[PDB]
């Protein structure tokens, strides 16, 4: 496949990498009786780990000669779910922040002391605001062609160069 | 009490608590569905 | 001055109070406000008027007719930590702590910005005891409420210690 | 003081040696007698149950589906326990609707029980003498009161 | 001065023209959120879980040709999939954006001096049309009731089968 990678459901060194991890974990759990606590603690972590392996062997991941997963970002559309669908979702978020947290910014201007509510927050108009991100892509869009997204260049301060 | 109302609202009380909410939030979601390297699951 | 320890001062703060007695010689009523403290003593005291009863009745012989199998073959000494492997422990955690934060909220409306609420009268009474009644009587039920409750409170506080020392019968 | 009420019959008459209803409120009394009234016949139907019982006087038939026959089943506190899980359910049912229906008729303390043509039959209160409730209602009362001490009796005359 | 409902808790301000106006706020969110918000949030809350209720029970007995009976409704997405059940999600918000006329945020709602809470202008048939005012305050003391016993029902239908795995 891509780059000569192989599917880890059909690489060699994907499964001895699942055997030889899994045998750490069993030659330490001999030492232990069959009911006590630390008994209990490694066959969960054995357990923990097989699922990790078996997840891994559907998942639809590529492997190399080294065994590990890799992962692709040219774009393709069959490996979506490695950066484009955890990217969407980043993008979902972090636009949400900094949307909101200008918002608040904006509103608290228009007093006598705003400054006053960047240490002490207005709570209750912040727990307002920070919920009204969740359509910012057109929040974000009407301000864009109205004018109050970006200020005119005569309302910036420059350095005296230019 | 007005006056504890705004000592938790200043900055660094409001930090510690919305943080420890976030951390707890990412720690709980990777206690259910562990491992996750990408969407297969 | 005081008439519970009649060589000692009067504490100067349990005045207007329905239990009187003069008797503060560890003086917490200078340093506590007063109506905080008569909270405490009145849910003190209605606590260990139902533990006491509750923790008897058990012992006596009664028990609930449905019987869930998980409370088989327990005395009170027992059905602590049998129960809270149940979740019969964890339930009455759960709805006394909803009526408790209701009682915060109340209590510091009380205690301070005045909501004037009497420090343990939750407005419960349905079969209309009070109603009706002038203030020679009213002060009159709350006194003998206390009473009741100061009885049980050291009731209750023995038999928990007089049962795990001789492990037995209700008389112990 | 508290005289001339109803079922305050002569063997005693004003039976109050602890002050129970002037101590009690302005008006527990009120509560008291529908207390009271409820209690006394629940006594009634108790030993005009457990004495019908004692006899051995069935219902021909089953109680379930399963075959579980009427004249299979002793009597004392041993019958209630008998009677299957969903039989005991719909028995105490339509006696929940009940309390609530009775309770609850836009006046709760002036009148008495809240009368038993409630479901299924229908009660006249106009045809209302004055001389002939007083004795009838007082018979009544203090058939219940003797049937309370009656049931305490056999109720606690089986353990022993 | 004291609250209806909790009668040891200071009486709530700024409820007092609601339906179902108990006097019950002891968190008093309603000293610090707006009332329109939150009586227009309690009536679509009580809608979706009313809906939910008679979808929980009747899926059981009734299902539509081409799919899988299931014998859990809170099995069913997975016997759906995700693909019917974005295209419910995403079409609901259409349904919502044409709802309040574009005004979907908290500060774009209730913007209008008209617009009062949970009036759609839904009413198809006609029912509650030309009456007095005493009856319209009766029949919205019945779908906030109603609503807020679907609520709490809603959780133990979902709930019951969450421990146990199998129907109602
Ligand atoms: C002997 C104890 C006693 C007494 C004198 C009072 C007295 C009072 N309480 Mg109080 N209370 C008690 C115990 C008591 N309480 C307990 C244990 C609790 C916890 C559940 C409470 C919880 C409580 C609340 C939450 C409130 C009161 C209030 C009041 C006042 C008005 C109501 C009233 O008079 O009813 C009391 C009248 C009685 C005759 C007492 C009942 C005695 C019982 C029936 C004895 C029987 C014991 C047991 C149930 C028997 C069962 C059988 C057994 C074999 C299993 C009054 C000052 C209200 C208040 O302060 O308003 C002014 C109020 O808001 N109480
Ligand atoms: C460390 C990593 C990290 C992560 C993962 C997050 C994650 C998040 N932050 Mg946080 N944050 C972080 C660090 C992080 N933060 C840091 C370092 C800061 C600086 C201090 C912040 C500052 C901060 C602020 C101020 C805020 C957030 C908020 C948010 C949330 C925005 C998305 C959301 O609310 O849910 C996604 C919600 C949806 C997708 C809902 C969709 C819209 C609805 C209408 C659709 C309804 C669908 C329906 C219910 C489905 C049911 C149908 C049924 C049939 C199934 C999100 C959970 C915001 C928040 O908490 O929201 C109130 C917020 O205000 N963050
Ligand atoms: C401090 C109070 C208190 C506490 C923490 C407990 C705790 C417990 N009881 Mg107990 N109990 C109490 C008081 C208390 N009881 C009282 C006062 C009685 C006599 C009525 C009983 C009678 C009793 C029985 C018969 C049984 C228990 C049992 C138990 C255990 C399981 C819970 C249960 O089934 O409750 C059952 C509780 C009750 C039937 C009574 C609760 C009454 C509450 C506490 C007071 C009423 C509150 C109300 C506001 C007052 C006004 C109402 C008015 C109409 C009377 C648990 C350890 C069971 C067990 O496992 O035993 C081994 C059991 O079979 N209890
Ligand atoms: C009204 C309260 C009251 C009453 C009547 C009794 C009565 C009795 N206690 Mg007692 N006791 C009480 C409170 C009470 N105690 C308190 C509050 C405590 C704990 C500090 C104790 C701790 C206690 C111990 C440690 C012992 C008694 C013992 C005894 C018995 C002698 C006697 C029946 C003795 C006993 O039961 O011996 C068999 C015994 O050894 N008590
Ligand atoms: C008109 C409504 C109605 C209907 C449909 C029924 C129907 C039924 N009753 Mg019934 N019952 C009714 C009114 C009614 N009853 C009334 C008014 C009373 C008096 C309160 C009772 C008291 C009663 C008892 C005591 C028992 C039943 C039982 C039963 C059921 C037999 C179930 C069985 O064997 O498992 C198939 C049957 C479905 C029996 C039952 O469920 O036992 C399993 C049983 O023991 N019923
Ligand atoms: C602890 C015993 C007790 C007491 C003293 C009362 C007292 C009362 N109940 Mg009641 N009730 C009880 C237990 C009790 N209930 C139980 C266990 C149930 C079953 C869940 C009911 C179900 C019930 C219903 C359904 C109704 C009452 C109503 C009433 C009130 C009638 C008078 C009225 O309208 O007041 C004026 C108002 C104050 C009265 C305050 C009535 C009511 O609240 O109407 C407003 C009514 O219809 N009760
Ligand atoms: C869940 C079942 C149910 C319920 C709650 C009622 C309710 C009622 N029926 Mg009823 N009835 C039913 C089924 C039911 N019916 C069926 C299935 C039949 C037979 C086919 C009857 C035959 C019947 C008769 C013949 C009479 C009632 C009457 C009554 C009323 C008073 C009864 C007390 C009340 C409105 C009586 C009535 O009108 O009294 C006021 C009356 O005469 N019903
Ligand atoms: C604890 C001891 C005790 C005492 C002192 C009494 C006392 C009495 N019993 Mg009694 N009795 C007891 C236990 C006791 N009972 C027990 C265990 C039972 C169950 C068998 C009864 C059942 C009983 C009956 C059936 C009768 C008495 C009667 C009597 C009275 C003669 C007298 C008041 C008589 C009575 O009260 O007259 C009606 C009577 O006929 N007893
Ligand atoms: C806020 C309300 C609320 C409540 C009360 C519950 C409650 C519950 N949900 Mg639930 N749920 C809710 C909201 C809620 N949910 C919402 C909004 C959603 C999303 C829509 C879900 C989705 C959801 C799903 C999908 C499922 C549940 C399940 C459950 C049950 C699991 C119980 C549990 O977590 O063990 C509580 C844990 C304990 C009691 C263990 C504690 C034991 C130790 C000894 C106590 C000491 C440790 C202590 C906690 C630490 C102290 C803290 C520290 C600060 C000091 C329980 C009935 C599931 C279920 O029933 O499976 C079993 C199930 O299928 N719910
Ligand atoms: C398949 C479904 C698509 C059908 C579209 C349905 C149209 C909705 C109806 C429009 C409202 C008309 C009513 C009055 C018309 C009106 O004036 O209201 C327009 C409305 C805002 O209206 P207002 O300006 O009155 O709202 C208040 C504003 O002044 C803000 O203060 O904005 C929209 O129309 C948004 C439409 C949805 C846009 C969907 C595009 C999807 C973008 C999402 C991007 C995803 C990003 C993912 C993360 C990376």
């Amino acid at each position: 496949d891509i780059s000569g990678l192989t599917p880890c459901k059909e690489s060699k060194q994907f499964a001895k990498r699942e055997k030889q991890a899994l045998k750490k974990l069993q030659a330490s759990l001999k030492l232990y009786a069959d009911d006590s606590a630390p008994a209990l603690a490694i066959k969960a972590t054995m357990e923990k780990t097989k699922k990790r392996f078996d997840n891994y062997g559907k998942y639809g991941l590529l492997c190399g000669s080294d065994g590990l997963p890799h992962l692709i970002v040219s774009g393709d559309q069959r490996h979506w779910g490695e950066f484009i669908t955890p990217g969407i979702l980043f993008l979902y978020i972090a636009g949400w922040i900094g949307w909101v947290g200008r918002s608040y910014l904006i509103a608290i201007r228009d007093e006598k002391k705003p400054t006053q509510k960047e240490i002490i927050i207005d709570v209750p108009l912040a727990s307002r605001l920070l919920f009204r991100g969740f359509s910012w892509p057109v929040a974000a869009y009407r301000e864009l062609l109205n004018g109050e997204l970006v200020d005119a260049a005569a309302a910036a301060a420059a350095a005296a160069a230019a | 009490m007005r006056d504890l109302k705004t000592y938790l609202s200043v900055a660094p009380v409001a930090s510690t608590l919305w943080f420890a909410a976030l951390a707890g939030l990412l720690i709980e979601i990777n206690r259910l569905f562990p491992d996750a390297l990408t969407f297969p699951f | 001055k005081s008439q519970a320890l009649p060589f000692l001062p009067y504490p100067e703060n349990l005045s207007g109070y329905v239990g009187d007695a003069g008797f503060d010689p560890f003086r917490f009523s200078d340093f506590a406000p007063m109506d905080f403290l008569r909270e405490a003593e009145i849910k003190h005291g209605r606590i260990c008027m139902l533990a006491w009863l509750g923790f008897v009745a058990v012992d006596l012989g009664a028990r609930i007719y449905p019987l869930p199998e998980a409370y088989e073959g327990l005395t009170s000494v027992t059905a602590h930590d049998a129960l809270v492997q149940q979740g019969a422990m964890s339930q009455i955690f759960l709805w006394c702590s909803v009526f408790e934060a209701i009682s915060t909220v109340s209590v510091i409306q009380m205690l301070y910005e005045e909501s004037g609420r009497e420090p343990g009268n939750f407005g419960f009474d349905p079969l209309g005891f009070l109603k009706g009644k002038s203030e020679a009587e009213v002060n009159e039920m709350k006194l003998k409420e206390i009473k009741n409750g100061r009885l049980a409170m050291l009731a209750f506080s023995g038999v928990v210690t007089q049962a795990v020392l001789t492990q037995g019968p209700f008389p112990y | 003081a508290f005289e001339d009420e109803l079922g305050a019959q002569p063997p005693l008459g004003f039976f109050d040696p602890l002050g129970l209803v002037a101590d009690g409120d302005q008006e527990k009394f009120d509560r008291l007698r529908y207390v009271e009234i409820k209690h006394g016949r629940i006594s009634m139907l108790a030993v005009v149950g457990y004495l019908v019982q004692e006899a051995g006087v069935r219902l021909p038939g089953t109680i379930d589906y399963s075959g579980k026959t009427f004249a299979e089943i002793p009597n004392g506190f041993a019958a209630f326990k008998e009677i299957p899980a969903g039989g005991l359910v719909q028995l105490l049912f339509f006696i929940g609707v009940l309390e609530s229906s009775v309770m609850r008729d836009l006046t709760g303390e002036a009148e008495f029980v809240g009368d038993f043509r409630n479901g299924a039959i229908d009660f006249g209160w106009d045809t209302f003498d004055e001389e002939t409730q007083f004795k009838k209602r007082a018979i009544e009362l203090n058939q219940g009161r003797a049937a309370q001490m009656g049931i305490l009796a056999l109720m606690v005359h089986e353990q022993l | 001065e004291m609250s209806k409902a909790v009668p040891f808790v200071k009486a709530p301000a700024n409820t007092a023209g609601y339906v179902g106006d108990v006097g019950f706020d002891p968190l008093g969110f309603s000293d610090y959120f707006d009332m329109k918000w939150l009586r227009e949030s309690e009536i679509k809350h009580g809608r979706a879980s009313m809906l939910a209720c008679l979808g929980f029970v009747v899926q059981q007995y009734i299902t539509i040709p081409g799919y899988t009976h299931v014998d859990d409704s809170n099995l069913a997405p997975q016997a759906v999939g995700v693909s019917a059940m974005l295209q419910i999600v995403l079409w609901m918000g259409v349904l919502e954006f044409w709802t309040n006329k574009g005004n979907v945020t908290m500060e774009t709602m209730f913007s209008s001096p008209d617009r009062v809470p949970g009036n759609l202008g839904f009413d198809p048939m006609g029912l509650s049309v030309g009456k007095s005012q005493a009856e319209k305050d009766e029949m919205a003391l019945k779908e906030i009731k109603n609503g807020r016993l679907a609520m709490l029902a809603i959780g133990g239908m979902i709930h019951h089968n969450w421990v146990t795995g199998e129907p109602l």
